[PDB]
């Protein structure tokens, strides 16, 4: 995250962190949408012009941390996958459209005080909260500049969504229905965005009606961090929740 | 930079 | 584990389950042009 802060302790416990066995290395964000599964960006698994292509065996699930890179004795839980099921149809060829995976977990993980699953929306929730203007907020262990570095805690930023033409106006990527941008303009006087390292993590938003917490998007891709006219991409949840449904039934939950 | 983790993870 | 999560989903049980707020959510509930 770029000019975001440090979260507050429990502020997101269902922030996942997706982590290389060996070498070990922070791969992207995640989310805990139940016990045993686990929401991510499909292309932190599958990418071939980058000759990526990870496996069960290649990942551990670090969930309830804070810190980037202590292990969280007696906070938090790392498991093991029991199975990856990425979209039939990622396009990673050519806009990385329908950028979603669902992880299966080998045993349930226990709730706590640091560990807690966020709520998937429903059509109405869809409906009235991505809205141009209304504000969802990011969160992830990724560089806090394009280049320079790495937070040692778990950085929070709140950001507008933005309207679909402003979205395809700043950029020359085919943009689809599955993806929804959001960001400051350079008019607004304030920053922040997600940056490298925060992929798969969570766009969330809370409900005025009931106050609980929805996934609305996943960090998916930008051109940069925080530059100038250009805004970031999110996966949409919603747009996306019966093949989740239908994995979830198909195989376990 | 990252610390180790318990070894009954790998 | 679904439609609209979970059960339980979405309450924070250092936040939502004491009534405490944490330090920005107001940023997000002003946006909806001001919340519930
Ligand atoms: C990823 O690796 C699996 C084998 O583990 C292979 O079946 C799949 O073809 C690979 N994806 C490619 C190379 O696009």
């Amino acid at each position: 995250i770029v000019e975001g802060s440090d979260a507050e302790i429990g502020m997101s416990p269902w922030q996942v962190m997706l982590f290389r066995k060996s070498p070990q290395e922070l791969l992207c964000g995640a989310s805990l949408i139940s016990d045993r599964w686990v929401l991510t960006a499909a292309h932190c698994l599958l990418y071939p012009p980058w000759d990526k292509n990870f496996t069960e065996n290649d990942l551990l699930v670090r969930i309830g941390k804070h810190s980037r890179t202590r292990y969280e004795r007696n906070i938090e839980k790392i498991s093991m996958l029991e199975k990856i099921y990425i979209h039939p149809r990622y396009n990673w060829r050519e806009n990385l459209d329908r950028d979603i995976a669902l992880m299966k977990l080998k045993k349930p993980v226990a709730f706590s005080d640091y560990i807690h699953p966020v709520c998937l929306p429903d059509r109405e929730t869809a409906a009235s909260l991505l809205q141009a203007g209304y504000k969802g907020r990011v969160t992830g262990w990724g560089n806090l500049k394009e280049t320079w570095g790495q937070p040692s805690v778990l950085q929070v930023v709140n950001l507008p969504i933005v309207e679909r033409p402003v979205c395809k106006d700043s950029t020359r990527i085919r943009i689809t229905d599955n993806m929804f941008c959001a960001g400051y303009k350079p008019d607004e006087g304030k920053r922040g965005d997600a940056c490298e390292g925060d992929s798969g993590g969570p766009f969330v938003m809370k409900s005025p009606f009931n106050n609980r917490w929805y996934q609305m998007g996943i960090v998916s891709w930008g051109e940069g961090c925080d530059r100038d006219g250009k805004y970031g991409f999110y996966t949409h949840v919603f747009r996306l929740k019966k093949w989740i449904q239908k994995v979830i039934d198909q195989f376990g939950e | 930079d990252f610390e180790e983790i318990p070894e009954e993870y790998l | 584990t679904f439609g609209s999560g979970e059960a339980d989903c979405g309450l924070r049980p250092l936040f939502e389950k004491k009534s405490l707020e944490d330090k920005t959510e107001r940023e997000l509930l002003e946006s909806y042009i001001d919340g519930r």
